[PDB]
């Protein structure tokens, strides 16, 4: 008995019983509204960009104000010449700092500006919400927008009427308005709008059947069997494929020319191109996190960085002796593993040409890689005699985890989102899901053919996951079966079939929709 | 205890090193 | 002899192979086709190869004309028809390897699989 | 057959004779505490 | 033709080295197994993936990972 | 289930934890050599065992006497060892015309401990060793088969680790600041250092005067007593067998 | 020498009964036949497309996907 064995162990062994960020974030939601709000939306740029601008040069971050003022210069240089010049104490400042900015604005538009706001309140609105809340003052109204064209406006104009207090207070709408042509209560409308916004949730599921979503096929012809590996840029802009003939082909997936950065190449018209430098069939490859950089390894041992703006090679990597088989990024793009025939993992830092970790262990060659979401542990799987999955930490570099029951290659591994699952598959047909935590198997899933599984993916909330196969098929699964109201397993939600066309990769966007590659065979 | 590790660290470190020489 | 002139009369030395075999085996082995690698350099890499194939023809040709005139062919060198026709020279796997085995390679088979 | 350098294999049996030759064959043991020091 | 150019070399070799026994043949495949064949799918302290030893690799991991 | 040791482990919890209870060694330093409390004989420091002095200054587990310390049922503390150490540390010869109360007179003369604690953490070598040894130990018979080693040692590694940090960040800075945060003190060292490579008359002399010695030359010495102990071994076992008869 | 295009062919000695040989077919050749004889066609440029394998979980019947004529849903 295993128990037996680990408690006399563990007994003998004494264990005891800032600013800038905000405004282009702002910058960008307006210009993504309707063009009738933008006009009253622009009004709010420039008081937050000079009381930004204003209270770091107070602070005594003289050099974060210059370079907020260098940066959006060229953005007001064709409105605020002379402001812009006097900003390059007097009285302007003064005047600025005791009379607090006046921005109309209507109902409709004060509520979707503080949903927005309040939904991405630590990923930088809390910075303009207390800029708002301070140096400025809204005066809503009820009125509709105002446009040169709108109603509010043309009504004004035709009926001779008089200005507002909105409207009494270097763009005024009084040039607009004339014939020459309420305050806010922020804090608490946030914890109000809180308040309302959290009855709207959904903490349950009960009956019904799975997700229904799309999918998109890019078939390769005239390959001749000479492909060995596929990826997708993280942006699905641009496919990459190695081959056995040891070069790299990359195209463009709308067929547009691809750029260089050369000046001799100014404008020529291609919309694939190739990488060559390869002595070997090459195994992996992998984009980095649009992408720049790309990273590659081949039978005869070394580990390309390529350059995605000049289309050349920079550096080589020489620490494996032996085929190297998997190469892959960290989940942010500075760190990257790799892992081969010799039996050992190693983890690099693109400044280094020398591993930083190596990780000891398995006890046959590894077919199988994986990061974690949050960049500090590594997944790795080794076959024949030795089936087993491994975690390992990067600061230590020591084994942390060990998964058993596989029965057969493993071809692909893959990590949740949330970072609390673990999927796996082999050539059976099986699909593993793993508890990192507790070190123990939740589920199996079935209906794949014999072959292998060569890719896995998850969905953004980690609550589907796409599965593609050499059998021909592309399949759904649901994690969690809804709760019941009172050869294949009844977690398949759907099952599609292509026309004679192995898949290589499957990828989930952030819509409910996948786009698959594959090599089309008439054989 | 006696002679706690986190206090004479370094006196023990420097007679360990004398004596490997 | 310099490589400056040789490179230069490189026009006068081009082999016989042609420019698409170059092109794919320098692929193959990692350097990009003539557009971007002098045409020079090329032809002198396919020179070289011609130069070492008949090396090795001239080899075997030496060894198949002192054969010519026991008398039993060595075990290990299976092939061959019906032996030919006329008293012309026959190209065989016999003298062909004798010729390889001086640059280290091997080229034994089986003569009968049974 | 398995590969190691051989300054380890030459190392660790001067150790294993030492060691032998200290605890008579084991029928010594020179590790016991006697107290609490 | 694999098999057969194996079967020759290690005839050949057992045959320098002694009618022959089987123990000629043993010593002919063990001194073979000093410069080839140092791969397979071998386990648990099998001489796989190189032929290193478990106990060296951890050494230089230990010396790495510092 | 048994309580699990935090992240990073420190001689001051262990001290504290495991106070009252017995040292798991003690060992003697001398001028030139080191024993331990029971021994009776010596180690000098240019030994073999040189290793266990050089796992003292190291802080580490000595698993290449493993087996040995099993023997002696030393105990450990949560994988570790508590080591007390004691710091002893801090005429004419071959002339016939010395005196002595056991001797004649000769007619050329005119006439007649500081004390320190220490801990040393384990490392993954230990596990390694340890999971071997137990393979290799008659009891099925043996007391462990190789293939159920990597069951065994997934369970010992989730008992080891029992908590992780599985939160997933957003951004680059995220993820430098965790691993900025989780730095380990035995895993922070720097990369090392590249290595690197009158009296004439007198010794002449001596060299020469020395000609044809055949031992002395040489030189120009580690006792062990294995012939005594060899002697001992014999009488006891002729003793025995004439206990019989 | 085993990356040749040509048809592997095995001949059938016989040196007794229930005793059969084999060996490879190999006749000789002039080198104007090798020389003067064409060559094989070239295939054409690699190429990929693009094309709708689902829309909401049902597919379409388009050319590009398999024909419903030819264990794609349980029946437990």
């Amino acid at each position: 008995n295993l128990n037996q064995i680990v408690t006399d162990y563990l007994k003998k062994k004494g264990f005891t019983r800032k600013y800038l960020k905000a405004f282009l974030l702002l910058k960008n939601w307006i210009d993504n509204n309707l063009d009738i709000y933008k006009f009253e939306l622009r009004k709010l740029l420039w008081p937050v960009f000079v009381y930004s601008y204003l209270e770091l040069v107070s602070q005594g971050y003289v050099d974060d104000a210059k370079h907020l003022l260098e940066t959006l210069r060229s953005h007001f240089e064709a409105v605020h010449q002379d402001q812009l010049a006097l900003l390059d104490e007097n009285h302007t400042t003064r005047l600025y700092r005791e009379n607090k900015y006046r921005i109309p604005l209507n109902q409709s538009l004060s509520g979707n500006l503080f949903h927005f706001l309040e939904r991405e309140a630590d990923n930088g609105g809390a910075t303009i919400i207390y800029i708002l809340q301070t140096h400025c003052s809204v005066e809503t109204s009820a009125r509709g927008p105002i446009e040169p064209y709108s109603f509010e406006a043309i009504y004004r104009r035709a009926r001779n009427l008089d200005l507002d207090e909105a409207d009494a207070h270097g763009v005024t709408n009084r040039d607009v308005l004339d014939t020459s042509a309420r305050a806010r209560d922020v804090v608490m409308e946030m914890q109000k709008v809180r308040e309302n916004r959290d009855r709207f949730v959904i903490e349950g599921r009960t009956g019904g059947i799975g997700i229904p979503v799309s999918a998109c096929m890019f078939t390769f012809h005239n390959t001749l069997g000479t492909v060995s590996c596929m990826d997708f840029s993280n942006d699905h802009k641009l496919v990459a494929v190695g081959t056995m003939d040891s070069y790299i082909r990359v195209w463009s997936l709308d067929g547009k020319p691809l750029k260089s950065a050369l000046e001799n190449e100014k404008n020529l018209k291609v919309n694939n191109r190739k990488l060559i430098g390869h002595s070997g069939p090459v195994y992996g490859v992998s984009f980095s996190d649009s992408s720049k950089l790309l990273l590659s390894c081949s039978a005869d041992g070394q580990i390309r960085l390529w350059s995605l703006e000049i289309w050349a090679c920079l550096c080589i990597y020489k620490a494996h002796d032996g085929p190297v088989f998997r190469v892959l990024w960290g989940p942010h793009g500075h760190y990257f593993a790799s892992a081969g025939w010799d039996k050992t993992v190693r983890v690099f830092t693109q400044d280094h040409a020398s591993a930083v970790r190596i990780m000891v262990g398995h006890d046959t060659s590894i077919s199988a890689l994986a990061w974690h979401p949050n960049g500090t542990y590594v997944f790795s799987a080794s076959d024949e005699m030795d089936k087993s999955i491994r975690m390992w930490s990067v600061i230590t570099g020591n084994c942390v985890r060990i998964f058993t029951g596989h029965t057969h290659y493993i071809t692909a591994l893959e990590c949740a989102h949330n970072g609390k699952i673990l999927a796996s598959a082999d050539t059976g047909g099986n699909i593993f899901i793993w508890d990192i935590e507790k070190g123990t198997l939740i589920k199996k899933c079935r209906g794949h053919g014999k072959g292998g599984i060569p890719s896995l993916s998850f969905s953004a909330e980690s609550n589907v996951l796409v599965s593609g196969g050499l059998d021909c098929t592309v399949r759904v699964w649901d994690i969690e079966l809804p709760a019941d109201p009172n050869q294949i397993t009844p977690d398949q939600i759907s099952a599609f079939a292509t026309k004679k066309t192995p898949v290589l990769k499957v990828r989930f966007t952030r819509m409910n929709l996948i786009v698959a590659g594959g090599c089309y065979d008439p054989e | 205890w006696e002679g706690a590790e986190p206090e004479t660290s370094d006196l023990l470190n420097a007679v360990l090193d004398s004596c490997l020489a | 002899a310099s490589l400056r002139e040789f490179l230069n009369k490189m026009d006068d030395y081009a082999p016989i192979i042609p420019d698409a075999v170059t092109n794919y085996y320098m692929t193959r082995a990692g350097l990009p086709p003539p557009p971007q690698t002098d045409i020079r350099l090329a032809r002198l890499l396919a020179l070289a190869t011609q130069k070492f194939i008949a090396d090795i023809a001239a080899d075997a040709y030496q060894y198949s004309r002192i054969r010519a005139s026991l008398g039993i062919q060595r075990p290990g060198y299976g092939g061959g028809g019906q032996g030919g026709s006329q008293n012309r020279t026959v190209l065989t796997m016999e003298d062909l390897g004798m010729a390889v085995s001086e640059f280290g390679v091997n080229v034994k088979r089986s003569e009968f699989y049974r | 057959p398995v590969f190691a350098p051989l300054k380890r294999q030459y190392q660790l049996a001067r150790l294993h004779e030492q060691l032998q030759a200290a605890t008579n064959g084991g029928r010594t043991n020179i590790f016991k505490v006697v107290g609490f020091g | 033709d694999f098999a057969y150019r194996h079967t020759a070399a290690v005839l050949s070799d057992a045959l320098h080295l002694s009618s022959i026994t089987a123990n000629a043949v043993a010593l002919a495949i063990s001194s073979r197994l000093g410069y080839q064949f140092r791969g397979g799918g071998g386990g648990y302290y099998g001489g796989g993936g190189g032929g290193a030893s478990k106990d060296w690799m951890l050494e230089l991991a230990r010396e790495r990972n510092k | 289930t048994f309580d699990a040791p935090p992240y990073v482990i420190t001689p001051e919890y262990i001290l504290k934890k495991f106070a009252g209870h017995p040292p798991s060694l003690i060992v003697h330093l001398y001028q030139n050599h080191f024993r331990f409390d029971q021994q009776e004989g010596m180690f000098q420091y240019k030994s073999p065992m040189r290793i266990f002095i050089e796992h003292l200054r190291n802080r580490t587990v000595p698993h290449e006497i493993m087996e040995y310390l099993i023997q002696g049922g030393v105990p450990f503390y949560e994988g570790c060892l508590i080591v007390q150490v004691f710091d002893h540390r801090t005429t004419v010869p071959f002339s016939i015309h010395n005196h002595n109360p056991y001797i004649t007179p000769s007619p050329y003369v005119p006439y007649p401990p500081t004390v320190y604690t220490v801990v040393l953490m384990p490392t993954a070598q230990a596990l390694h060793t340890d999971l071997l040894l137990k393979t290799v130990t008659p009891r099925d018979h043996m007391e462990l088969d190789p293939k159920n080693i990597y069951e065994v040692e997934a369970k010992i590694l989730l008992a080891t680790y029992p908590k992780l940090d599985l939160e997933p960040t957003k951004n680059a800075e995220e993820t430098i600041a965790k691993l900025e945060k989780l730095a380990h003190p035995e895993h922070s060292h720097k990369p090392p250092e590249p290595k690197v490579r009158d009296e004439a008359l007198a010794a002449e002399q001596e060299r020469y005067m020395l000609t044809l010695d055949e031992r002395l030359s040489s030189k120009l010495w580690e006792p062990r007593f294995e012939r005594f102990k060899l002697i001992e071994n014999i009488k006891q076992e002729h003793a025995e067998k004439k206990e019989q008869e | 020498g085993y990356e040749s295009t040509r048809p592997l062919r095995y001949g059938e000695a016989s040196l007794g009964p229930g005793q059969p040989l084999f060996y490879i077919d190999d006749e000789e050749v002039d080198f104007e036949k090798v020389i003067n004889a064409p060559l094989p066609k070239v295939p054409r440029d690699m190429t990929f497309t693009a094309h709708w394998l689902a829309v909401e979980g049902v597919q379409p019947s388009i050319p590009q996907n398999p024909t419903t004529a030819e264990d794609l849903l349980p029946k437990g």
